[PDB]
């Protein structure tokens, strides 16, 4: 099982500096090419740099050229990406991929060995990025109860205020996925991030069955589970 | 007196640009090179490795490039061979460096102890190959000899890979049997 | 230098039948330095097709792609319910290397209308100094909808968010909350929060609403 | 990560068309032999047709023979199964699976890489091939009232629906112990039906709630029905 | 052409007891063309043995093969709870290759009775114009029973499709429900229907019975 | 997928013998050395037995030698441990784990292929060995009635006298998960293993709502449902 | 021969804090020939630093180990919730190869007494002929904790087993329970079943107890 | 009297097996193809094979009705005869000449140039260096001879055997040398 | 006088090394084979890797079950075989004739002399991937020979064992 990882992502505040860090696996690491790739959730991929298998042939994108750093250590198997003047812009989450095990010249020769980043078969995890001048804090929860509205009824919890991300939200310890929905978060002009998670529940269901959110914010390594009730 | 000689050479080739670093090295000059290794099919290239020493190598402004190049394979086989023939040893105790000069001088060193060349055969064995009789006529020029005292000639081989060898063997006589 | 504006934004269809999605390039392209790519919900990408129309290892023959110079196209012949994702073109003829913006294939199904729920702000939340009012729309097919915030028939306007969840695995759905974001001084010197919902299941718009106290 | 993937299943009419094709991975493709083989859930298996590494030896089931037609593509690590004149006997669940690296003839010398199709090593994951008349519609769920004692009994009917499958559950999920789901059956009128039952005390019938989710994808159709003595 | 036939079809096993399966082929097979193979329920096959004798990468020494001309045979020297599962023979001594209809290692427990019950038609189901009684057979062990259907004191032949679940993996018992499915006329034509079942673990018949109207 | 996996354990008497096997996937088998590792489940692991490559170099630990015996087959990718004479002490859950693919001498050569078994990167999830003169038998299960303090009401079964390990316990058909404790089984001086399970529940619950725990037991087929009330 | 022995036995810690785990040898070990395991409850050990110094694939950097001679450290720069949890050390210089007793490494918070609970033998239970007093101590921190049964107000020693939960995911606490088992018989002798229990967030040793009837 | 020495190698190899092809791309990019050919190729067991890939040319291959075979094919006294036939050319400058004549032809051809020169046959020395198993080599040193009108004295054939090595394969090599003499004796 | 060319050649291995051999099959339709794996050295400085062959047991020498090793564990043992055969091949003898190869040359030598002939005239040239002393050895061939120093030359090329000889025969003699 070849995979790429990365890491050292997190907090960075503008004009900041940040360096990543990507580890290779199972397979010759000096025959392939490198590619970074950047990506807002929900919204679509940005490619940042490609760099071929030794390092002497390194672009990068009309954003970052001048700005941002690319190069390699075959001798460990890893990749690096130094980061400098980052703007609030370039908060995304930040992919490893890797190229191809050869290459070709504008004469149509063929070099075996001698990997490039022109399209990428293996991707990483992803490691997240976040430039925002606000500072680490903590995620407070409030409830969201019902009041009868039908007969099928809807309850939540409501994560307010909290940053970075990401955030992690279950019902009863993971027991209960049945029409439950946790809705993407939505970055507030505070600086901070805020979601929402729901489930559908009878009616009937007063006090009988008992609802606790359970989320979790590693970043501060704050972890609340309030329950919920009429 | 009638000597007889074999020499035996073999050299990679063939004029490639190696990229190489300051080696491994680790006990209780030598380096390390990468480079595009060539197949048999034209446009088709391969990476691979290899060690190299400083000595048999040239740089340029790491980066360098093997020293014989290009052939030069028959000679040095026919040198060796010149020089068993002789009892003479080896190509290494001659000093002075181009590989025909080398030859000249192992001929120099043959007549010095009383021998002209008889006969010289070459056997050249390649992978893939024509101007036989151009090599042919520069032995003979180096040799003091006729063209048809000397013959060259090559046997090929029809995955990938690459080699060029040779093995030369030589007949001596004592000059000056004109009596 | 080159950027790749690929169409429609959004496929909707239903197992079986042909997907086509085009991706038009800024200036002549290679038929042959193209890629495209297959990415899920929560997942990486995944390489479908390189050097223009090749299949990547695992990928099926009913992905099929192709194209020259401006005009480069992925086809998806028998659509099959492991195939509704978002699909990135690539162009790798001239640096900088670019995708494209991303096709959603999503899955079509018959119209549901949405379960609207409105829940009050917490009494914890309101000691800290402000109030927040969401509107639940669940369940309910297409994704495209509307979503008033009425505070004593007073429309509210820069002060709330919208959220929309993915396609639901189970039912192929979507749902939506949206949140309004008010301070305990004007909470308190308003009554009335409504939330008018439209959507093309519903014959009108829709209300769930609640009077602050009780 | 070695593996076999199936696709191109699903519904088609007595008498029509289809074509499987598998999708190989991680392995050399060209130097093992395929085969195809079916099997109705429950049921053992039924062997289909076989391959070789390069095609030149193509064999077939008696009960295949002359309307199925494998093929492979070294050049893509893929392999078909064209499938003409389906009966509705052509039900089945078709796994795709990967023979030999090597073959033996009848003198007993050993050929490496040239895969032939005696015994299979890997399997993929099956793809389903429903062949029926049926039009695609969602279940009707009917309660199954209880009466009793100190132990009850009650369920849902998911009764006339097509094609397969449905999913069912108890009280979103929160109920684990007691639960049966029959497999379904194949009603004359070419529809699937199924029962789900759950075992529950006597005392909690008016205390507690009892909701049987039933969901059938194929239809878009989901269904949340209570059920009371 | 060569059918093999797998004996018993059913071979009821406690942990750490040794398992014989038998394989007998129409015709005779070269003993070193020959293949056995496990499956789970919900799972593909997984190959055991090859080549008469042969174990596979992965499969411990319990697993032994054998057998030459008609008579092949499969050992378990000492069952794991794991090895409970269906177990295929398969022929390639000659084409057309074959498989057996497989032989099933369950796990034997003490007899247990089953609990009956009966459901009678819902309301709602009525309307549609069909009627669906159905009678539970719960937490019974072995699998071997007979359930019969009585409206008016007269047994039905046909009308009646059971179905079985797979050996529970907490308490390993059976649960059977049969269905009695008719139509609104000759439903409310009687007036009595009962369910009659037989096991190892009843002395006498069980029945459970309703009258319409309750 | 590289993974490990044992079997043959179960139950075995004093003086008894036993021969766990061990199935390896996805790594070369022959290039790894292997290692047998014992732990009781609630102490630590203890090192039982390893070889390397070819088993050329096979050793034991103090306690096992003289009656271990270590053994591979190549050709399957099994490895295997005879087991004579267990005493009581023996009872513990056996892991098999890989070694290395290579290995060093006295001098300082490092070959690579012959692996030895010094450090343990991949584990199996092990197999239960017991060493009992018990015979097996069902729990008897005892409730644990309320009334005695609190605003909330402590609750409970007793699921006393059952071999072997393990019984697995659920409240209200696994609705009733908060608040929830199951206690580690003890070996009673009869030779049996007893449990309890304990729930905190809301005082006012009692008159109302029904409590029931279930208790399973595989190994004697036992599946009982005891009521539980003030 | 050679002795692995770990220090501290629990190890208290803060997410954010950093841990540092000494493993004391019997006689010298080769500084290259040590390696550390990590191991959760339910899950099979996990390597982390082998070769003494050097980190396994996917050990982020919060771990790092060393060590020469008789004593080895592993050294976790930051804690994280994830790495909460149990430590061997592992030496293999010397045959036989051998662990550490282990080191736990758990969430310290503030303390918590114990509610204390005690049930009286089932009347289902007393047929039979034996008599099980549950003592119920819930919900408490640090793990700590003494439990003596006291029959008429008279000490019991050698007839009570206690079993112990380990450390909730919620509110990172702990929960005991010791079983005084009797007979049919001297349970109906006696009258006052008393569970006297000591803890350091107790201000004096609680006492819950009953009389039968 | 004058006296010349010479030398040869060869390897042939590549048994006839049938060949399965498919046209290959490569332009040069004069453009030959040139295909890629799969077949049995040989081990060191008798019975038992192994798949290989080689390029081959098309204008050195015969479609037997996708399906070719190479020219010429098969084998252990071919690879003597054109070892020794060099050996004898090589001596008497003469290089090499030719499809595949009966390498007994070549051999004879070879002897009947050097002979019109005015050399005969002095001796004679063959090694096989090969990868098998003193079976036939006094029927070569006959069949030798009569070729070079000499006298099987004036014959040595040998055979080392790259075994005692450990071996994991394909091919069988030859070296020779020739000792020419003038012809014409004074008396 | 009548002269005569000859030419030899040998390979052996370049260290002895032990070999774990488990039986295999020669596919009967004596000959036996064997499937053995032993440490095969690389370029670094000492790392070896696991690698397998297969050897004839003809060969291979047991150490006494499933344990070998190769009978020409010795370095002119190569140059003295290709040397023999070179003299011999010339005389028109064969090849080859157990151990002791300097008594072997001896011997090859005695062969030839009873043929009339003496040596005029040898060069040997030894063939590794690594390249001391062969002064030593050519000092000790003249003696097996019975001939001048100045008549026996060895030398040893290399690649930036194997080894060639050819052997020249002049007949017994002569008259002035
Ligand atoms: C086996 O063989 C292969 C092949 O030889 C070998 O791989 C090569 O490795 C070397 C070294 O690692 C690589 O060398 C680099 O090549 C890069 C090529 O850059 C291209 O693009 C440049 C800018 O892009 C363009 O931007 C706009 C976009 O629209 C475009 O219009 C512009 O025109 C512009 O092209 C461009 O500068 C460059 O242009 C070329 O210009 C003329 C055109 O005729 C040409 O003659 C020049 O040679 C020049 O290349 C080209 O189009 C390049 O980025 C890089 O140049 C920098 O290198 C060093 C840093 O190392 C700096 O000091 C220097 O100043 C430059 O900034 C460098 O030349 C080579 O590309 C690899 N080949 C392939 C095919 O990948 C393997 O290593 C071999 N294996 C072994 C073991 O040896
Ligand atoms: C390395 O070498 C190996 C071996 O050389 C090579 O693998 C072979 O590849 C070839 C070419 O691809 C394969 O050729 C095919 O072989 C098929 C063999 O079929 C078997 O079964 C047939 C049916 O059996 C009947 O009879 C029994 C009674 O015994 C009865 O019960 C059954 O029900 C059934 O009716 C049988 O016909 C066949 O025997 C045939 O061939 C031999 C020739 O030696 C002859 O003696 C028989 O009388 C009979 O003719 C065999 O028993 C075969 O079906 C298939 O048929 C096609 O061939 C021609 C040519 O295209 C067509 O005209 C014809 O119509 C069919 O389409 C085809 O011949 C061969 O099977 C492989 N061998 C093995 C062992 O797998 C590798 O490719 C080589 N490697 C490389 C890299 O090249
Ligand atoms: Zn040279
Ligand atoms: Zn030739
Ligand atoms: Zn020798």
């Amino acid at each position: 099982e070849v995979q790429l990882v990365e890491s050292g992502g997190g907090v960075v505040r503008p004009g900041g500096s940040l360096r990543l860090s990507c580890a290779a696996s199972g397979f010759i690491f000096e025959n392939y090419g490198l590619t970074w790739v950047r990506q807002v959730p929900g919204k679509g991929l940005h490619w940042v740099s490609g760099m071929n298998w030794n390092g002497g042939d390194t672009r990068y994108a009309d954003s970052v050229r001048g700005r941002f750093s690319m190069s390699r250590d075959n001798s460990n198997n890893i990749a690096y990406l130094q980061m400098k003047n980052l703007r609030v812009d370039d908060t995304a989450l930040y992919y490893c991929a890797r190229g191809t095990d050869y290459t070709i010249d504008d004469q149509g020769i063929f070099y075996k060995g001698s990997g490039t980043f022109w399209y990428f078969d293996l991707w990483g995890r992803g490691t997240l990025v976040t430039v925002s001048s606000a500072s680490t804090k903590g995620p407070s929860v409030f409830p969201l109860a019902p009041s009868t509205s039908g007969g099928t009824a809807a309850l939540g919890c409501l994560v307010k205020d909290y940053f970075p991300e990401p955030v992690t939200v279950s019902w009863n310890s993971g027991a209960l996925t049945s029409g439950v929905h946790t809705f993407p978060a939505v970055l507030q002009s505070s600086g901070l991030y805020s979601l929402s998670s729901v489930v559908t529940v009878p009616s009937s269901s007063l006090g009988t069955q008992t609802y606790i959110c359970n989320v979790n914010h590693k970043p501060s390594n704050t972890k609340v589970d309030k329950r919920v009730e009429p | 007196l009638i000597r007889i000689g074999h020499g035996f050479d073999v050299h990679a080739f063939g004029c490639v640009t190696l990229n190489c670093s300051d080696a491994k090295v680790n006990i209780n000059e030598i380096k390390n090179c990468s480079f595009n290794a060539t197949t048999e099919l034209r446009d088709k290239k391969k990476k691979e490795y290899a060690l190299f020493y400083r000595l048999d190598i040239v740089p340029l402004n790491s980066e360098y490039r093997l020293i014989n190049c290009n052939g030069d394979v028959a000679l040095h086989a026919l040198t060796d061979a010149i020089l068993g023939a002789a009892a003479l040893g080896d190509i290494g105790k001659l000093f002075p460096a181009d590989s025909r000069g080398l030859l000249r001088e192992a001929f120099r060193q043959v007549q010095e102890k009383g021998y002209k060349i008889g006969n010289v055969d070459i056997t050249i064995i390649a992978q893939a190959p024509p101007h036989i009789d151009a090599m042919r006529a520069k032995i003979a020029e180096d040799l003091q000899c006729d063209i048809e005292q000397v013959n060259v000639k090559a046997t090929t081989t029809e995955g990938r890979q690459e080699g060029i060898a040779c093995e030369a063997v030589a007949l001596l006589i004592r000059q000056g049997l004109e009596v | 230098e080159i950027v790749l504006t690929q169409s429609p934004a959004t496929l909707s269809l239903s197992p079986g039948e042909r997907a086509t999605l085009s991706c038009r390039a800024s200036q002549s392209v290679h038929p042959k330095y193209f890629a495209w790519y297959q990415q899920k919900p929560g997942q990486s990408p995944r390489l479908l097709i390189y050097s223009g129309s090749t299949r990547a290892a695992g990928i099926a023959d009913r992905f099929s792609g192709g194209g020259s110079g401006i005009h480069f196209t992925l086809t998806i012949t028998r659509v099959e319910p492991e195939d509704f994702a978002v699909y990135f073109c690539q162009q790798y003829g001239g640096s900088p290397y670019t995708f494209g913006q991303g096709t959603k294939v999503e899955l079509r199904r018959t119209v549901a209308a949405p379960s609207v729920f409105i829940f009050p702000p917490s009494d914890e939340q309101l000691k800290s100094g402000t109030a927040s009012v969401v509107c639940l729309l669940n369940n309910f097919y297409p994704r495209e909808a509307k979503v008033q915030w009425k505070v004593d028939n007073a429309l509210q306007s820069g002060n709330s968010q919208e959220s929309v969840t993915e396609q639901d695995s189970k039912d192929s759905t979507y749902s939506l909350s949206s949140t309004l974001t008010l301070s305990k001084a004007d909470y308190e010197k308003h009554k009335v929060y409504a939330c008018e919902v439209t959507h093309q299941g519903l014959s009108s718009p829709v209300t769930k609403s609640f009077n602050r106290g009780e």
